[PDB]
DNA sequence: CGTCTGCCCGCTATGAGCGTTGCATTTATCAGGGTTCTGGTCCACAGTAT
DNA sequence: ATACTGTGGACCAGAACCCTGATAAATGCAACGCTCATAGCGGGCAGACG
């Protein structure tokens, strides 16, 4: 509901010349560099190493949700629905007349006169219907909520007593039925204006034909932008009707509305549209951006995404037992431990540090990884080993399958984290010196020897001296060390 | 449904599928599959069925009983596994556990049976009377319905009466004790009856669940064999000790009734087509046989210990 | 539609021994525990004593919901409805291989459609049948509520697969016609259980005669206890053939198939049974018992009395009012609550907050008019008058 | 099951596992033709709003509906109007779904079960019972088992209305008076002149308002 | 003896429950092609006759 | 010790199949039609007086 009254800002384009509703949307110059901004990771400092270990864990238990880092396919992805998002309303323009009346006015000017040619092709809906299939767990959804949420929803006009949604979001459910998508379209209106559109037009007496006769007309009042459907994986065939059927709806669906339209779905959901996709007719439309795991080697040689993503998430643990650099191994194993599917890697690494901090030594080996994978991967034992297959059949048949109920997981290992006994030689070392400020020193040369000699000669010198900065009480701690 | 009965031991999927409907006052073949399953279209099958899986999603409440189990303790499975290869083996649980029909029988390409041979329904005339005495009711079993021997591994020949599989595609039938059951005079051939004894055991074991000797070592296997002993000449086959073995143990009419015709006239034999370099899926008698007739006290499992260690 | 694991007892009794089914229910309590286990009042407390009127109004209402008293009877019916639900199983045994002879029978009288077609001869059944006739507003299906209710509903077991159901209630239609009774008893198996059995046995026209038999053979699909029917007068008003049909399948059911079956009516519904089973009649409470008042009444009065709700009451009881009662109710269960309610509601609504003899009456004569021609021929106590109407005691 | 290993471990020797439901009464209201007996119910319910829906669960609660029955007097034309009075104040069609010719009476009085557990209703009002005292019903004796066969719908405390002329014809057997006056049968009058010699108030204030 | 003005009763009108019937529906029947299958082929290779 | 012959492994190619679409016939099944029983009704007959 972010009201803001419409700033006309000027593109030099000739097409989205003085278009009132175009005009109001951000400015497209630098969006480069806004694409490539939208990465964002929590901020972690040595000085939370030593708190306890339940905070530690809870530390850990917040690294899912506030990590992102941009790869190849989300600029592609963003310019894709840039174009059509702004190429949508070339053919509403308000000040102007609509298509209809140019059309006839074409019409009437090559009947007689000497304009001697006129193209009556028009525009195939507004822009192309992408379609983007790809395998569950790959990061579409999160992707589009962040990329869909940099643009205004509601441009409140002033002069005209219209508003401007900018895009919208269906989303279906567990077995859902051929009507609920028409249903929930009305009901979702409500939220993004506050009106009560559902008690005037979504009456269960309505059939088919005339929910979308009214979507029609309400998409029409209100300039629409985009109309996003998610998650078509989670609708059941057989319950609503006919399966071939579905594509004559969706086809009616994306004819008869006229804004642009764009449908997510999973490669079991692509053989429903899968006999306009072979096809190459104009007019089909139905354009799809696969979505694909991370691959691993380029040109015999590992792909830069892969290690550029890796060492960023390995820049995230706060083991105490860590050393700086990521071994060879580990690299070369869970690649094969999880295919590269965009989720689980994540979650392997999560639950690594946990089992690890219950089960003994804080560190990461092969052996803990593999541990993990038996304990919380079960579920998905047949998708992985279909994707390292590589035949299509395999994948399709195992697509749509995910972990149920982590979250729940979390919470049973973080009360388990909570109930121990005993301690680390680290843990008694932290906690008999005196760790405010001074313990950087302590820790960040703490593997070169034993620190039995260490606790006592800092606070010797610290005594000598307790008005330092760390910078010059490195130097003094150095000396007197190898004395 | 709620009420799926439990397969007793050592019984087929089809006559629990049966007494399922039996039980429930269900009597138009039609509504069976459309509440076992959901399809007018499913086939009935009398060993290597398929669409598991559903039939144990009803018994899921009850914890044992899964789609390994399932597969492997209750079906004509463990006959083909062993021997064709392991890579195969692996692949047929998958391909088996789905909706898929047809490529079931032309994957284990073992099941061209063409016509209905000896798909007619059989029974026993002395173990329904231990099977009615032990729990009440009568079904369909697994020793009776051997792929080749029409005979009961204990004892006996089976009763054939007129029926088939290819009499009704979509119906399922259980036993009727009402149904007569009459005997006849028992016309039993010693030798298929030690044959089926031998090979009876394979069926219920737990090391058949991995053990699958690989074709180039089926081919090594089978040279050492015959070089153990002195089945094979210098770098020729000597075609005599191989025929007289097997026609001091089995006599001519065993093998037509087996329909196994020897052929030393002939170039082309299955005896000389074993000891060439395999290349093919072997069906178990000739297996059997072959082991029957070059040592004769070694048991099935063992044996193949034997032929996978080496 | 509370699944519940079952967990087995060892009982005492050698013909029990063997038996899951027997074996999963909650044990037999004794007369001295039971009647005390029935027993049920309400919460009360003085702190609502100086509340609010309106709040007073409703814990006053809600007297007649949640107050149930053990009579005498109760505990002999208790007793003989557990050995009557207990009786039916021994003849049912799935380990020892009995039911799969009961269930194997019941597919050939499906396909036939004749009910004595029997296939094993050693398949014998055990089973029992009461009626339980007593004079309108006794009070008898709310014992039938609270003295059944003590065995839960579904019991699932693991060794087997079976879903046993202890109990069944029915209500027969107001026509009385042969196919509602039958398309009934598939809609309480339908919604005890969560299922579709309506639509795959009732829609698919079929005839009486088979349907029937469905009915036979899915009740012994489940392990059925108890099969009550309720409301039996109605099967006097079906068309002709129909009064005796259905009062020869429901002691072919009994004898043959095993499955127990209890009746419930009104007086006026014994002429069909006697125009030709252990017989329990059930009367109107009355106080003179012999030649001295009865204690039930006595203690049933000072039982509900401690329930008032008035800021100025008598703690004490009254003699007299005792006899207004007796007088003006005539002692059927249903108007002694009912009208005690409502005098204190009137006290309660006019100002008085005190319950008089002449309030009772006031309020008997004023709000229970409908009521009234039929208690004249109570409280005259003339055997010919009071052989008049229905619903009365013959 | 906490409370069944209890009592089957001995410790404890009572349990209550389930109780069906008996809340279902009923009651009557007759009064003299032109006394308001309708404009009196319908200013008493305009207070109570009807559809309540509810964000935590996924039910509407139809609080309470009102039928009235037809001019010639039958149970079906009652039956269906249920339906017909019930898609109006919701928006569905149950009527075309539902309410078919091949259905019996008791079907139909089965199935009104299922839907008025669906939403929770709470109160049905049933005017106009006059003319049901004589018509084609099939028989008095049927049509008042009808009436106490309407046990068997889920709670839903109804209230009948009628004239003075459908007391003594309609309610003429114990089991059926019994339920009428289930709470008490509220019986009218026209207002009178002179109380006891002493003019009424009430009579003085409405007519000089 | 007309007529008369209200009675009846065989009748008409109508609810209630069940039973065919055309209708859609599924099922069953026939021509055809190309494909994997297995039958038959052969050819280098290894071991003996001159 | 090399030409002659068996021989095992690799290899062409016709053939049973068998899968699928186009078309006619048997058929189960909601869709009215029918039947049965039940309650009120207006022309007809006995009646009866001035
Ligand atoms: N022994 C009792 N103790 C307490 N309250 C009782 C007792 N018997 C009956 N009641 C009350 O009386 C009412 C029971 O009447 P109902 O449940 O209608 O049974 P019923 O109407 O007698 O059965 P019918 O007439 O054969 S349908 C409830 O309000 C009970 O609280
Ligand atoms: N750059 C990223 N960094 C961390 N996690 C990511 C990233 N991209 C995607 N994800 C993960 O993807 C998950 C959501 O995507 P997903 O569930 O596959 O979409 P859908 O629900 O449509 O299948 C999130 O749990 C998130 O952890
Ligand atoms: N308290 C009142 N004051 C004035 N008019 C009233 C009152 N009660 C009822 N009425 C009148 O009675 C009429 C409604 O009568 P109604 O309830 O339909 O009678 P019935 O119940 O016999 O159908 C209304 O027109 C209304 O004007
Ligand atoms: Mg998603
Ligand atoms: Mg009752
Ligand atoms: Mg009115
Ligand atoms: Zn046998």
């Amino acid at each position: 509901a972010t009201r803001i009254q419409a700033v006309y800002r000027d593109t030099g384009v000739e097409a989205y010349r003085d278009n009132p509703f175009i005009e109001a949307l951000p400015p497209l110059q630098e969006s480069v560099n806004s694409a490539a901004s939208l990465k964002s990771s929590l901020q972690l400092t040595s000085s939370d190493l030593q708190k306890s270990r339940v905070i530690r864990a809870h530390t850990i238990c917040r690294i899912p949700d506030d990590y992102f880092q941009p790869l190849g396919t989300h600029l592609l992805l963003s310019e894709r629905i840039s174009v059509m998002i702004r190429g949508g309303y070339v053919g509403r323009n308000p000040k102007t007349g609509d298509l209809q009346k140019h059309l006839q006015n074409g019409y009437e000017r090559v009947q007689t006169g000497e304009l001697e040619t006129f193209r009556f092709e028009e525009a195939r809906s507004t822009a192309q219907s992408l379609l983007l299939i790809g395998c569950s767990g790959s990061g579409k959804t999160t992707s589009l909520h962040r990329i869909l949420a940099t643009y205004p929803q509601v441009i409140y006009h002033r002069e005209l007593n219209v508003e401007q949604v900018v895009y919208l979001k269906i989303d279906c459910s567990h077995n859902g039925s051929l009507k609920e998508i028409c249903l929930n379209f009305f009901r979702a209106l409500d939220r993004a204006l506050g009106s009560n559109y559902e008690r005037r037009y979504g009456l269960k007496r309505h059939g088919i034909e005339t929910m979308l006769a009214l979507m029609s007309q309400i998409a029409n009042a209100h300039a629409l932008g985009l109309l996003v459907i998610d998650e078509i994986q989670h609708l059941s065939r057989s319950r609503s009707g006919g399966s071939q059927e579905m594509l004559n709806f969706f086809v009616t669906m994306v004819n008869i509305i006229g804004v642009p339209v764009m449908l997510i779905g999973t490669p079991k959901a692509r053989e429903i549209f899968e006999a306009d996709l072979r096809s190459a007719r104009r007019g089909a439309g139905f354009g799809a951006i696969f979505w694909d795991p991370i691959q691993q080697t380029q040109r015999g040689k590992p792909n830069q995404e892969w290690i550029a993503f890796t060492d960023n998430l390995w820049q995230l643990q706060l083991l105490q037992r860590k050393d700086a650099l990521l071994s060879d191994e580990v690299r070369d194993v869970w690649y094969e431990l999880s295919q590269g599917v965009m989720d689980i890697v994540v979650k392997l690494f999560v639950l690594a540090q946990l089992r690890a901090l219950a089960l003994g030594n804080e560190r990461i080996t092969a052996g803990l990884l593999r541990q993990v994978y038996q304990d919380e991967l079960k579920p998905v034992h047949p998708m992985l080993e279909a994707l390292r297959s590589g035949i299509p059949e395999r994948i399709a048949r195992y697509s749509d399958l995910v972990v149920p109920e982590i979250d729940k997981r979390l919470i049973q290992l973080q009360l388990d984290i909570a109930a121990i006994q005993e301690q680390t030689p680290e843990e008694k070392a932290l906690q008999e010196l005196d760790t405010e400020d001074q313990r950087h020193l302590y820790l960040m040369l703490k593997e070169d020897y034993d620190s039995s000699l260490l606790i006592p000669t800092i606070k010797k010198a610290f005594s000598q001296n307790p008005t330092m900065t760390r910078q010059k009480l490195l130097p003094l701690v150095l000396q007197w060390l190898m004395e | 449904m709620r009420n799926f009965p439990v397969p007793y031991s050592n019984e087929l999927i089809y006559s629990t599928i049966a007494r399922a409907g039996v039980y429930q006052g269900i009597v138009s073949p039609k509504q069976l599959l459309d509440e076992v399953y959901g399809n007018r279209k499913v086939v009935a099958t009398l060993g290597l069925p398929s669409h598991l899986g559903v039939i144990a999603r009803h018994l899921h409440q009850t914890g044992r009983y899964a789609v390994q189990q399932l597969i492997y303790e209750h079906t004509l499975f463990p006959l083909y596994a062993p021997f064709v290869g392991k890579e195969r083996r692996d692949e047929a649980i998958r391909l088996m556990e789905y909706q898929a029909q047809g490529a079931v029988h032309l994957m284990l390409g073992v099941a061209a049976s063409r016509v209905k041979s000896d798909n007619r329904f059989r029974y026993c005339p002395d173990c329904v009377a231990l099977q009615l005495n032990r729990y009440g009711e009568a079904f369909w079993q697994r020793d009776w319905y051997l792929p080749a021997l029409p005979y009961c591994p204990k004892h006996g020949a089976l009763v054939f009466f007129d029926r088939a599989v290819d009499d009704h595609r979509h119906q399922f039938w259980a036993l009727g004790h009402t149904e007569l059951l009459s005997d006849y005079p028992k016309d039993s051939l010693s030798q298929l009856t030690a044959l089926a004894a031998y090979i009876a055991p394979l069926l219920d074991a737990p090391r058949a669940q991995e053990l699958s000797p690989s074709l180039e070592q089926w081919t090594l296997f089978y040279q050492r064999l015959a070089q153990d002993l002195g089945l094979t000449k210098s770098k020729h086959i000597r075609h005599d000790l191989v025929a007289e073995r097997v026609r001091q143990t089995f006599s001519d009419e065993a093998l037509e009734k087996l329909d196994l015709k020897l052929a030393e006239n002939k170039d082309t034999c299955w005896l000389k087509s074993i000891f060439r370099k395999h290349r093919k899926a072997f069906s178990y008698l000739q297996h059997s046989i072959v082991w029957q007739a070059l040592l004769p006290k070694l048991t099935v499992i063992e044996a193949l210990q034997q032929a996978s260690a080496l």
